[PDB]
């Protein structure tokens, strides 16, 4: 029913999208039209093979490297969030230090749903879009780099399957960062009401935008456990660096390309 | 991590 406690679950989605659009400049929508080829100007270069990586070149241990240097370049990214977080009524009314443990394990994910929209299945944007890099040359560098992008690619076909645009991606990014199960939080109720909420209006946004999908609220939510799941094999790719000795030797243009990833 | 966590306090503020 059109009524007041729908009206609010409607006014939350719309301040949630207002608020998304002003800390996240690079919308879904820009980045998509980037991948079907709709933009003209300056249009992105692809790089598929060795050869083409020379070609492109005009526009510690390795692995430790990359990795720093792809923390440094998601400050921003980090920033933005927190600006996003802040706008979350009742966020900046939890706990100092639980506000940060939310955000502490939220960005990862978050981070992983933005690149979500730079893949698709033949390969992922990079330098702010200037470059397309492919799915098929990144799974065959030499190993353990050669691993290091395919499980992201693999969760984002499905998740970019269901369709959201950045209007569900507000509300679904808003009950990722509220989430209650997070390790080290001490006031657990005043955040699941939050989520709760959250999560009426997310149930809302999606019966009313995706007339398709039955069952897309269950599968949504299930994206966070895979979300969670290349964050931990991230912990476990550390591993897999700690223990190789093979020659872990890789170009410098490919470092600063898996720079522009996470 | 260390520095993450402070990337985000820095940002609440
Ligand atoms: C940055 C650049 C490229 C890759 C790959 N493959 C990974 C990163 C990166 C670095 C980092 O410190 C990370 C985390 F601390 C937690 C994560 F879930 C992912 C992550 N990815």
């Amino acid at each position: 029913q059109l009524n007041p406690e729908s009206a609010d679950l409607r006014a939350l989605a719309k301040h949630l999208y207002d608020s998304y659009i002003k800390s996240f400049p690079l919308t879904k929508a820009k980045a998509r039209a980037i991948l079907t080829g709709k933009t003209t100007d300056k249009s992105p270069f692809v790089i598929y093979d060795m050869n083409s990586l020379m070609m492109g070149e005009d526009k510690k241990e390795v692995a430790i490297r990359i990795f720093q240097g792809c923390q440094f370049r998601s400050v921003e990214a980090v920033q933005e969030i927190t600006e996003y977080a802040k706008s979350i009524p009742g966020f900046v009314n939890l706990d100092l230090n639980d506000q940060v443990t939310l955000l502490k394990y939220g960005v990862h994910e978050i981070i992983y749903t933005m690149l979500a929209s730079l893949m698709n299945k033949d390969g992922v944007l990079i330098s702010e879009g200037q470059g397309f890099m492919t799915r098929e040359f990144l799974k065959s560098l030499r190993k353990p780099f050669g691993d290091f992008m395919e499980p992201k690619f693999e969760f984002a076909v499905k998740f970019n399957a269901l369709e959201l645009d950045d209007s569900d991606l507000a509300i679904f990014i808003a009950v990722i960062i509220l989430s209650g199960d997070r390790p080290g939080l001490l006031n657990v109720k005043p955040i699941e009401d939050i989520q709760d909420n959250l999560l009426q209006a997310l149930e809302l946004q999606l019966k009313l935008n995706h007339p398709e999908s039955s069952q897309l609220f269950a599968k949504l939510l299930q994206k966070m456990t895979d979300l969670r799941q290349i964050v931990t094999e991230h912990v476990q790719l550390l591993q897999v660096i700690k223990k190789t000795e093979t020659d872990m030797s890789l170009h410098p243009l490919l470092q600063e390309i898996y720079k522009d990833l996470y | 991590n260390l520095g993450l966590e402070d990337i985000i306090r820095k940002a609440l503020m």
